[PDB]
């Protein structure tokens, strides 16, 4: 089929700077001198939305910060200036021949200043304890960059697995991430130990004592 | 407004069939080709096929030839896609999309709201909802939603009136069951004096639960 290769896979760009995303096709997608290549934006949890059609035509209602160019096999999408709410995956797609095919996508992330997470720890609720399960939850909120280490310790000794970590997508307003880290144990095992710690990396540390 | 309203999420069993709909409004349904596209969590988009409602003509990706069937009901402006012999490779989001432009090589100008298909033997399971109260200027509370299937649940704070300062984390599978959590951070003078309640709905089990977060101890 016609293969569409986008680069890069992930593009980090500062607010106000230019983003440029390439799509190369494995053959010309021109007919009659017209390039049948389109660009879509897809926000997390949302359907795709057309930005640019026939390589360079700005779709009605899309800001002029977006533009496209190229022909034959080589296309670029440009965003200038990049704004905090442009975080999304951008897809190129050819309609010159059947079957229609799409590139693999490029994720836009916003480069911004480092930020320590705000860390909050929560013991198992007493409702949950009445059912034989114990989950200890740690929230790490509003931090940057995305790659943070989270460690659990029980009475000061490190524990994995029963650990489940879930990141949000990059925030469309402040360009931060948050994540939750949940330590799931049996109620029996939870109540054999006193001291519970979550640590995010010098690490930011939250603990509680089960008896206090 | 051009609208392509797709049917709601389906949990369906391996080997069976599923049929999903796309009701169009805001244009003359029979003047436009309707295409279908698959998006597997939550990466690649793949073109499936098309149908023209005006006359009835249709075409397929070779890949989907034995898998998908496209139909229309002209009188109610609705396109249907039926997927057969389901496997877990069919678990995906499916889009209908209207072809724009003046010819066969037209771009997609409007995308449908998406239908999520989950292919699984597992039974519908209602979540347990647990309030997470704390152990300076700001206080952070939580809501833990554990043990449901299938996706989705919806979680709000104070019926949705509290939307500022909320982080709702993507669900993950543990032991064939989903878990999600949500945090809300408010000013220290707000709670407990003002009540804060997690609202959780899991339509697939017709369950709705409101959990007030109370001070511990
Ligand atoms: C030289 O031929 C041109 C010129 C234009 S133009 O308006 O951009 O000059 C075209 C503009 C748009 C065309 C469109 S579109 O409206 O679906 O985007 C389709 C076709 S097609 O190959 O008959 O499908 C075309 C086939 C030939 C076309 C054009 C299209
Ligand atoms: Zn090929
Ligand atoms: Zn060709
Ligand atoms: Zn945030
Ligand atoms: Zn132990
Ligand atoms: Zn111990
Ligand atoms: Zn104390």
């Amino acid at each position: 089929d016609i293969v569409l290769t986008q680069s890069p896979a992930s593009l980090a760009v500062s607010l106000g700077q230019r983003a440029t995303i390439s799509c190369r096709a494995s053959e010309s997608v021109d007919s009659y001198g017209i390039s049948f290549m389109h660009w879509y934006q897809q926000k997390p949890g949302q359907p795709p939305k057309l930005l640019i059609y026939r390589a360079s035509n700005l779709e009605s209602g899309i800001p002029a910060r977006f533009s496209g160019s190229g022909s034959r096999t080589d296309f670029t999408l440009t965003i200038i200036p990049v704004e905090a709410d442009d975080v999304a995956t951008y897809y190129c797609q050819q309609s010159n021949e059947d079957p229609r095919t799409f590139g693999g996508g490029t994720k836009l992330e916003i480069k911004r200043a480092d930020a320590a997470p705000t860390v909050s720890i929560f013991p198992p609720s007493s409702e949950q304890l009445t059912s034989g399960g114990a989950s200890v939850v740690c929230f790490l909120n509003n931090f940057y960059p995305k790659d943070i280490n989270v460690k659990w310790k029980i009475d000061g000794s490190e524990r994995q697995n029963g650990v489940l970590n879930s990141w949000t997508d990059q925030d469309s307003k402040d360009s931060t991430y948050s994540m939750s880290s949940t330590l799931t144990l049996t109620k029996d095992e939870y109540e054999r130990h006193n001291s519970y710690t979550c640590e995010a990396t010098s690490p930011i540390v939250k603990s509680f004592n089960r008896n206090e | 407004e051009v609208q392509l309203q797709q049917s709601g999420p389906e949990l369906v069993k391996p080997g069976t069939s599923v049929k999903m709909s796309c009701k169009a409004s805001g244009y003359t349904f029979t003047d436009y080709y309707m295409h279908w596209v698959k998006q597997s969590h939550g990466k690649s988009l793949e073109w499936i096929g098309y149908i023209y409602p005006n006359n009835g003509g249709n075409g397929y990706n070779q890949k989907f030839k034995g898998k998908a069937t496209l139909t229309v009901d002209k009188s109610s402006s609705t396109a249907y896609m039926e997927l057969r012999s389901l496997t877990s490779e069919d678990s995906a989001v499916y889009y209908c999309a209207r072809r724009g432009g003046y010819g066969s090589r037209g771009y997609f100008d409007v995308w449908g709201t998406g239908t999520t298909v989950t292919v699984s033997s597992a039974k519908t399971t209602a979540p347990s909802v647990y309030p997470l109260a704390p152990v300076g200027s700001s206080v952070t509370l939580g809501c833990l939603v554990k043990g449901y299937f299938p996706e989705p649940v919806t979680l709000t704070w104070n019926s949705g009136s509290l939307s500022s300062g909320v982080h709702t984390f993507p669900a993950l599978l543990q032991s064939g069951l989903y878990t999600l959590s949500s945090s809300v951070t408010v000013t220290s003078n707000t709670w407990p004096s003002q009540t804060i309640t997690c609202n959780v709905a899991h339509p697939a089990s017709s369950t709705k639960v409101d959990k007030k977060i109370e001070p511990r101890g």
